[PDB]
RNA sequence: GAAACCAAAGUCUUUGGGUUCCGGGGGGAGUAUGGUUGCAAAGCUGAAACUUAAAGGAAUUGACGGAAGGGCACCACCAGG
């Protein structure tokens, strides 16, 4: 039998605390594998057992508990262990433009936007959830719906203005088709 | 090879003009298996379907 | 009829400069694209209304003029009168549902055929489809004149304007009789295998699509329709087409067909499916080019004071005022 | 050493024809708008009219 | 305080704590010319003639979005007569 562990953060275990009863129930229950939180070593350890119905549910649930722990929402964390394909395609805002201090914290700005408008407006037509930790943007989605969105998120903070942005993606999106 | 169909529930409209109904199928060959296909004209929970290929799979996801 | 020919070319090309960008242009912007006579213009915007040249359009806050179906038609006989193709006007007109047929005379006096594509969403997207459509058609009766083809010469093509080779005729619908059948027949389905061999399928080959010239020979007018042979159904145009021509001399003629050709031929002719070191000569040109770009927009800005409907509306509502009080 | 050096030498000398050479065009452009701006204003003044 | 805003941008027609620089409708123009500094590129200082009823700052409704979501119509479509 095999085990992978999984690191977790200080502001993410408050949450971890709050949603375990529905992180370990879809981990134990259709998946049927054990699991278990290290308080010593700070990860989430799980396993395989006599239990496990097949190969490859240990990789479902260590992206699954993953994902929720990158800040994603349980509920759509879980996509993870029902669907194929979706993967979570991750890199840092100062990857796409060398930004410093005050140029940094504007550009975290018009990725979220007035209200978080302009994530919701991204998450809606690419298909995807998008997370920002503080300098890092985490997305989630289909493949092809992952590189429509590192576009438009690219854009954002590189310059163009949210006006720009959503009649560049939406166009994308009329041929992709969606 | 031609396999016989059941409707477990009725989805929705799809299609262009909205022409097309979203069907939940279960098979008549005993097996749970609940393939999502589409039909054309009016279906309602409780039909019995004769698909031509049963390997097909309509738009999911 | 045109008798005005100086600044009538000026001021209405520069509604067609804003027609391409926005839908009603306003006044101030047609002087300052048409710097040549400054201030005079507005008078000939008032002949221009005279005739069904240019319209007036004063919603709510949009003031200024819009392009007509036969101002912009004024526009390219203008053009080809400077190219010598057209002088004077015949009188034989087939008014149809998406073109006009004018007869045109040059200096010389022979008479050619004149199309003026008439598609009727605003006004300034349908005169933006009878540009697309007049291109379209010029590029297909340049490459079927050139590949051997029975139809009309191509000469020149201005905006929605196409002349072409005067064939006079009756079409195929209105025909009693004909000599000769089976020669007309057999002519008739080689022009059908003729284009399916250059990669071509007609589409709409019917009895409303061709003209006899003295009943001996075929003539094909009208493409914007043509279809590649790359399509999945490329037989089934093509059978359509066929039994189309089949049944009509067998309805008509009562000649009934002893050759049956049904021939994919793709393909062995041409694929048409597709279709101090600066010198102070320099400087001169750079510094007016500067000093007139300077010019322009200021009197671009002394133009768009011009509001006075708002100072009007204001003026009336004062009166009333103080008459009550 | 010197396969570098002449080679850098050259480029130096490239730019300094280079910068003379803007300059004088911005002498000769300079003082072809300022007799143009005279030429212009002349006919606000006089040579403009009807009669 | 025109105001967004500002515990300073407050203690101003109930106007004076000391003190330096600096603006006077917009352009022309931070241009010419002179001086000076600079190897150079340039920097500092720095006009006029003439032209123009404006150039602008704050706030506010939303005619129009080639913006997005809904909803409806056989004077729309779909399956048809």
């Amino acid at each position: 039998e095999e085990t992978r562990k999984i690191p977790v953060p200080a502001n993410r275990y408050t949450p971890l605390k709050e949603n375990w009863m529905k992180i370990f129930t879809p981990i134990v229950e259709h998946l049927g594998l054990q699991i278990r939180f290290n308080l010593k070593s700070r990860n989430v350890e799980i396993r395989t057992c006599k239990e496990t119905k097949d190969v490859s549910a240990l990789t479902k649930a260590a992206d699954f508990v993953k994902a929720f722990i990158l800040g994603f929402q349980v509920e759509d964390a879980l996509a993870l262990i029902r669907l194929d394909d979706l993967f979570l395609e991750s890199f840092e805002i100062t990857d796409v433009k060398p930004l410093k201090g005050d140029h940094l914290s504007r550009a975290i700005g018009r990725i979220a936007g007035k209200g978080g408008k302009t994530k919701f407006t991204i998450e809606n037509v690419t298909r995807t959830r998008i997370v920002l930790a503080d300098v890092k943007v985490h997305i989630l989605g289909s493949f092809q719906n992952i590189k429509m969105a590192r576009t438009a998120i690219c854009n954002l903070i590189l310059g163009n203005p949210p006006s720009k942005v959503y009649g560049n993606i939406r166009a994308v999106a009329s041929r992709s088709a969606d | 090879p031609i396999k016989l169909a059941r409707v477990t529930k009725v989805l929705g409209r799809t299609g262009s003009q909205g022409q097309c109904t979203q069907v939940r199928v279960e098979f008549m060959d005993d097996t749970s298996r609940s393939i999502i296909r589409n039909v054309k004209g009016p279906v309602r929970e409780g039909d019995v379907l004769t698909l031509l290929e049963s390997e097909r799979e309509a738009r999911r996801l | 009829l045109r008798y005005m020919s100086r600044d009538d070319f000026r001021v209405l090309t520069a509604v067609e400069m804003g027609m391409k960008n926005h839908e009603i242009v306003p006044g101030s912007l047609i002087a300052s694209i048409a710097s040549l006579k400054h201030g005079g213009c507005n008078k000939v915007l008032r002949e221009l209304v005279k005739h069904k040249l240019i319209a007036w359009e004063r919603t709510k806050t949009v003031q200024g003029y819009r392009l007509t179906n036969a101002g912009y038609d004024y526009l390219a006989l203008k053009t080809l009168s400077s190219r010598q193709v057209v002088e004077s006007v015949g009188n034989q007109m087939g008014v149809g549902k998406e073109s006009d047929i004018y007869i045109v005379a040059n200096e010389e006096g022979q008479q050619f055929a004149l199309k003026l594509h008439r598609l009727g969403r605003h006004n300034v997207s349908w005169l933006y489809l009878s540009r697309l459509s007049a291109m379209k058609e010029f590029a297909y009766m340049k490459a079927l004149y050139e590949r051997k083809f029975p139809v009309p010469k191509p000469i020149d093509y201005n905006r929605h304007a196409v002349v072409m080779e005067l064939i006079n005729g009756y079409p195929l619908c209105q025909i009693h009789h004909v000599e000769d059948p089976a020669s007309v027949y057999d002519e008739a389905m080689e022009l059908i295998v003729k284009l399916a061999n250059h990669g071509l399928i007609h589409g709409d080959f019917n009895e409303f699509n061709l003209i006899l010239d003295e009943s001996d020979h075929i003539t094909m007018i009208d493409f914007p329709q043509m279809v590649s042979t790359s399509h999945p159904n490329a037989e089934w145009y093509f059978d359509r087409d066929v039994k189309c021509i089949k049944d009509f001399f067998m309805k008509r003629f009562s000649y009934e067909s002893e050759l049956f050709p049904t021939f994919k031929d793709i393909r062995r002719e041409d694929t048409l499916d597709v279709e101090s070191t600066i010198p102070p000569e320099l400087v001169k040109q750079k510094v007016k080019r500067q000093l007139t770009k300077q010019q322009k927009s200021a009197v671009r800005r002394r133009l768009q004071k011009g509001a006075n409907i708002f100072t009007k509306q204001r003026r009336e509502n004062m009166q009333n005022i103080k008459s009550s009080l | 050493k010197e396969d570098k050096r002449a080679r850098k030498q050259a480029i130096k000398e490239e730019r300094k024809e280079r910068r003379v050479e803007k300059k004088a065009n911005k002498l000769a452009f300079k003082l072809e708008k300022r007799r143009q701006e005279k030429e212009l204003l002349n006919l606000k003044k006089n040579v403009e009219g009807l009669k």
